[PDB]
RNA sequence: AGAAGGGAGCUUGACUGCGAGACCUACAAGUCGAGCAGGGACGAAAGUCGGGCUUAGUGAUCCGGUGGUUCCGCAUGGAAG
RNA sequence: GGUAGCGAAAUUCCUUGUCGGGUAAGUUCCGACCCGCACGAAAGGCGUAACGAUUUGGGCACUGUCUCAACGAGAGACUCGGUGAAAUUUUAGUACCUGUGAAGAUGCAGGUUACCCGCGACAGGACGGAAAGACCCCAUGGAGCUUUACUGUAGUUUGAU
RNA sequence: CAAGCGACUGUUUAUCAAAAACACAGGUCUCUGCAAAAUCGUAAGAUGAAGUAUAGGGGCUGACGCCUGCCCGGUGCUGGA
RNA sequence: CUUCUAGUGAGAAAACAACUGCCCGUACCGUAAACCGACACAGGUAGUCGAGGAGAGUAUCCUAAGGUGAGCGAGCGAAC
RNA sequence: GUGUAGUGGUAGGAGAGCGUUCUAAGGGCGUUGAAGGUCGAUCGUGAGGACGGCUGGAGCGCUUAGAAGUGAGAAUGCCGGUAUGAGUAGCGAAAGACAGGUGAGAAUCCUGUCCACCGUAUGACUAAGGUUUCCUGGGGAAGGCUCGUCCGCCCAGGGUU
RNA sequence: AUCCGGGAGUCAGACUGCGAGUGAUAAGAUCCGUAGUCGAAAGGGAAACAGCCCAGACCACCAGCUAAGGUCCCAAAAUAU
RNA sequence: UAGCGGAGAAAUUCCAAACGAACUUGGAGAUAGCUGGUUCUCUCCGAAAUAGCUUUAGGGCUAGCCUCGGAAUUGAGAAU
RNA sequence: UUAAGUGAAUAAGGGCGCACGGUGGAUGCCUUGGCACUAGGAGCCGAUGAAGGACGGGACUAACACCGAUAUGCUUUGGGGAGCUGUAAGUAAGCUAUGAUCCAGAGAUUUCCGAAUGGGGGAACCCAAUAUCUUUUAUAGGAUAUUACUUUUCAGUGAAUACAUAGCUGAUUAGAGGUAGACGCAGAGAACUGAAACAUCUUAGUACCUGCAGGAAGAGAAAGAAAAUUCGAUUCCCUGAGUAGCGGCGAGCGAAACGGGAAGAGCCCAAACCAACAAGCUUGCUUGUUGGGGUUGUAGGACUCCGAUAUGGUAGUCUGUUAGUAUAGUUGAAGGAUUUGGAAAAUUCCGCUAAAGAGGGUGAAAGCCCCGUAGACGAAAUGCUGACAACACCUAGGAGGAUCCUGAGUACGGCGGAACACGAGAAAUUCCGUCGGAAUCCGCGGGGACCAUCCCGCAAGGCUAAAUACUCCCUAGUGACCGAUAGUGAACCAGUACCGUGAGGGAAAGGUGAAAAGCACCCCGGAAGGGGAGUGAAAUAGAUCCUGAAACCGUGUGCCUACAACAAGUCAAAGCUCGUUAAUGAGUGAUGGCGUGCCUUUUGUAGAAUGAACCGGCGAGUUACGAUUGCAUGCGAGGUUAAGUCGAAGAGACGGAGCCGCAGCGAAAGCGAGUCUGAAUAGGGCGAAUGAGUAUGUAGUCGUAGACCCGAAACCAUGUGAUCUACC
């Protein structure tokens, strides 16, 4: 009401008209007046007790393992990013489902031939969130990004 | 976030009208006059669904009334003469009998004579 | 009227710390109390006495005053408070 | 401790006071009387020529104001062609009596009257329409005004520096 | 032809009151010696006035005629030391 | 505008002839259908001129010069 | 299974559900017709849900969880459209008639004749004020309280020394 | 029935048997005690009718028994003994 | 000549149709123990119009009457 | 044939159902504009004439844009490589491979008003002076340049009054207005409201006015904080903490230090002294101006005496040299056929590409048609940011303590007011107005009245980057944000139309189809309008142009209605016409039974109490921060992070300051499973004896906030009005 560009000066008088009584132009009942109640900027994020974050990240991978869907690449390379191989690598690994890729560092070689079909999305091995893997199906990861993860989770 | 309210209203209403189809007047195409009547209508059917099993017991009443009284039996000794001599039949399948069988009302009412005759 | 009424002798319980348990009642309040300790009065003792035959004679809190006090006191010892 | 003057008055409750005049008949008017509920000398007392779209009583003249109405003209109203609003409005196939009821009913009860549709007139009723009572109370509501109500202050004055 | 009110010519609630209301000429008290009192403004500045007590402001009464009694205890004002 | 002096400070008058003269307003209505009133409104609008017969006269009655016939009508001839 | 028992209800406390928009994943439909609209004699205890016929022509369902501008018949509510009153009241003071034009069309425009109204004004000139209404030639959709070939209206050109 | 805790509405009642007050031993009056019903109660009877008499609807049926009150006709039942 | 004001031959009269104190914007969504309204559904239970105190009497607090969840002994509830 | 009795059918008009149109624009789908933010740039413009405007400029010119008498545009430097002269149809005129139009960077011209500045003024107008040059024989006419006010420097002139001082004249320096409706610093400063009234108090130093700025401002190098054991400029954030305090001790107001973090940074004067110049030359050595010397609490400096004459710095330049980046760009991978269609991107076969599967468009829905994206390259000109060059500037030890210096009407006292959480209170600390008035290192200030011992500092002179607040504007993005009654008031020529004298108030209005292919030709008609024929997949898509609901207005027809008192229905029901989601069927209805609308407020309603004319659309218990109880989840005598850093505006780990529980009683000293009161080991109040918490989600309630919505009469603060009316 104290926002739209309108006015405080009343309709007409209190009385005469026999009409009803208004206070002003722009108010909740008349078209074109403000609103009671609306939507406004707020935040919706809110953290956990730190032991939970990391009873979650434990528990979904052990689920994950415990329907045998890690499979453990010894080590991948590419001198160029060629997208076609990635496609030949799963290929030859059998997964075809959505899937998840963790890397252990910066062989950016094996990333940049991880823009394809939605199927497949890339990530380091210091992001695996709980989202990024409840997602997807299957998980590949080399034999480094392993132990690696193995030390952030103590 | 915006909920419009684009139809959510009118199958409720002409719901309601289809309900009133016939009625008296400008109670067919009012969606606040025909609410008003279908409620009253409610009433009354309510009411009148538990006076549909008063009347019909009247009416069955007064058959048996015409016709037995013209064979001597007034309209409770006959009653009374039958609840005696341990004969049950429904009032219902009286008022049939003594519009339809002449002759088989006139047996009960022979056997009612003899009952309350002892 | 076995007196609470009325005379007479001595006295100050018209005391300090209390209180099992009850009555009353929305609260805040009001009423009763056997009995324990200290220290006494009158009586030879037994015993009675925490005001007057019983029921009215009164006013939250905030603030100010007077006495006392093994309480506190902005670096410390005092003091103001 | 109210003098001169006035005195049922722009003031008198009892009151249509009492007597006289005016009218066939006068609580209003005019004259006189004092028992001034409660007149009074610059919030002036008592006379007064002229003046008043001022208030009050009585005559003459005149007349439809009246006994008591009648007739004539023009505009509206009425019929036909053209144009074309408004306030109001829960839905309505909207009778009368005596009851009954939030204590006066078109609509309930019991009776009586009543073929369907219009057109010109009247205004008893629809607690009729227009203004969310101007009378009265309340709001621990306002605003304007008074004072020897409370609290302050502009202003005027007094003393030290 | 008589009575009340008001002396008169005026003025008044645009839009429910035009009078017996206000004005009004005359009466009387009172203030003010000029940078006058009084008023507008914090002040400079202004009006009173290019005036000077036969003048200028304030209060009551309201042509004209005859008049205008008693009380200073109370409340103001002025004077007092 | 008329004069008098102080006054810088060749020799200007008048012949006649012939030339030069800047910007702004100018239609229309204007006791109205064109303005002020929401209207093509029975209201308001300052100034000049404003004729003839009688008649004191711009009063009244009919008229000159001059202008208008108004923005719904045709019937009937009741109540009110 | 089977017995026993209970099931009115305002302010109010408790519990379980229907429906709208959007987000996420999974799975789907759609020019061989989606959303929306209309009709149907269908299904559940409710809120509500399907199925088919016609219109329509580009996007929407179903499951599990999440977040809300999430549900309307009343505020003498606010905005738009349309009714009743009703073909009713009104058509805003003043005298016109005929002939002939003009034209698809005429009481209402043009022309003619007689009549009639004002004439200290309903006549002539100016100051404000208005701001192209002035003139010439075309037009008739809207304004003109009806009509209208006409206009202070619409279109085009042109006028203020 | 008691105790602890989360969440409220209510503070304008009415009439009718009974027993009392003020009133005039008047009021559909007013102010208390006690029981019911209405408020929050529909169905039957009292012609129609909140508060009187009878009785508390989860729902369906064109079955059966009774309460208050009734039995010539409107209107179901006895023109009963 | 201006609103804490102006002007008034004085009436609470006038100051752009409404003046016991102009209009317009802002504080401002002022305040209201007062009035009006508040939207889908079913199952379960279901009241009160009283006492006390109140610058209180149509408002409020606690108490009583209602509902929901737990603890514990009962034998405490009830009607004869 | 008489008589008695019974008695059907027809509609001036109306009701119900069905079927078809008309007006009106809800609803479905859609976007040409919005809203809230993120990262980065940028944070002023002006006497060289600003912001904002008036008038003009085109073949046609009413408006909007761009432009300015060089007017729909001039010059130059880079980009680009085929059409072009805006909105906007059309015609006439042309331009362009000798590289147009267009994009980007530099320049040139810029009418009139406006601080407006020669003078005047009702803004976009009028009239001047003086010099120079022009037209006509000359007069008039035309153009150019200069001419306001104040102050800061300098000359001249000057005079009541002599000397010189006002003053005047001329030259010279700077100001003067705007706003970004935001952020900052001050001067001045309210009322309604709460306290259930109201005076001290609060609302609040807020709203409004005015002055002064900056891209940031304000504060800043201890007369500090502390209280053993110390730390050493300022700002900002977490926690301390709703604590100590204040308060008609009422409603309410409410800190600070310690601790954890972000960013870091310190300098320059006065004085005492030393020299040169000038004056009184007291010729005593006083005055002054320069330049030198010196900047502090562990007291420092001067002053004397020796060493060295180095060594380290920058918060300066618009000075060069380089590197990067902002403003135009360039390049940029891979598809055919078949079935439905008017049209494929749809469907079915068989292929291909990806550092490119983000998005937008094409006749429906595209990794492979088009614009692009991932990559890779690129500047003649101009600007910014770095770096290192060069130049500018600044900075030295040790030892002595005889004498000198270390900020005056200042500190501080009385009085009267304000500022600190602190309302005079026992009131320290800080300011303002008035009066009184200190010491000089053996000295001074402070440690919440005041004194003593102790401890910590040196006022009355200046400057100072960063961490913090804001967004009119530009660039690129995002959203469990809106989708024409929503979202800005405004998606369209909107602060416009319109209303008011004036300040001021302020709307409604989007949608043809893929492409105008926007209906040639005939016919009725004055026209409008219509009927064929055509365009089109579809004209019931024909310009009122997608879909097209309801109130409201009509046409046709199956059933009923002219002896009837009807809250308008429901239960019962004859006949008449039908034939469905196929089932104890649909429509209508003669005749009988029964029956006083809906909402709110009330002891009580049909009330003759109160609200609705009807249909559609919008229109009311929410969110942030605290507190408490139930449910659930992770650890459990423990639980647990905050601010902040790296990270995609995420997750996702670090970060142990701090809070809660594990011990209570007492006002307090204190005591401790006990303690308080008391002479008491008495008794009594309160707790222990097993007794669980904490973090987060969620929901119910409460508190501060406008807190469920609408509704006054009034109050305070800047403005606008005497064209009506009142007086002059």
């Amino acid at each position: 009401r104290s926002a739209v560009r309108g006015g405080g000066r009343k309709p007409w008088r209190q009385k005469g008209t026999g009409r009803a009584r208004q206070g002003s132009i722009r108010s909740p009942q008349w078209r074109g007046g403000g609103v009671v109640f609306g939507p406004t900027p707020r935040s919706y994020s809110y953290k956990l007790p730190k032991k939970v974050r990391r009873l979650a990240m434990k528990s979904v991978l052990s689920d994950k393992v415990a329907e045998n869907n890690l499979v453990a690449v010894e080590g991948l390379s590419f001198d160029a990013p060629k997208t076609k191989e990635f496609k030949q690598v799963l290929a030859n690994l059998s997964i075809d489902t959505k899937v998840l890729v963790v890397l252990e560092n910066g062989n950016d070689f094996a990333a940049l031939s991880a823009r394809n079909l939605p199927n497949v999305s890339v990530v380091t091995s210091d992001n695996v969130s709980v989202l990024d893997v409840v997602s997807a199906n299957k998980v590949l990861a080399t034999q480094t990004a392993l132990t690696q993860i193995e030390e952030v989770l103590a | 976030a915006r909920v419009k309210g684009g139809t959510v209203t009118r199958k409720r209403r002409k719901k309601v009208l289809k309900l009133a189809k016939g009625y008296y007047g400008s109670k067919h195409t009012l969606f606040k006059s025909a609410k008003e009547q279908v409620m009253n209508s409610y009433y009354y059917a309510f009411r009148d669904r538990r006076q549909k099993k008063r009347d019909f017991r009247k009416l069955w009443i007064a058959r048996i009334n015409a016709a037995a009284r013209m064979n001597g039996l007034s309209y409770s000794k006959l009653m009374h003469g039958l609840k005696l001599a341990e004969i049950d039949i429904n009032r219902k399948m009286l008022a049939d009998l003594a519009v339809n069988d002449a002759a088989a009302f006139t047996a009960l009412a022979e056997q009612a004579k003899d009952a309350l005759s002892k």
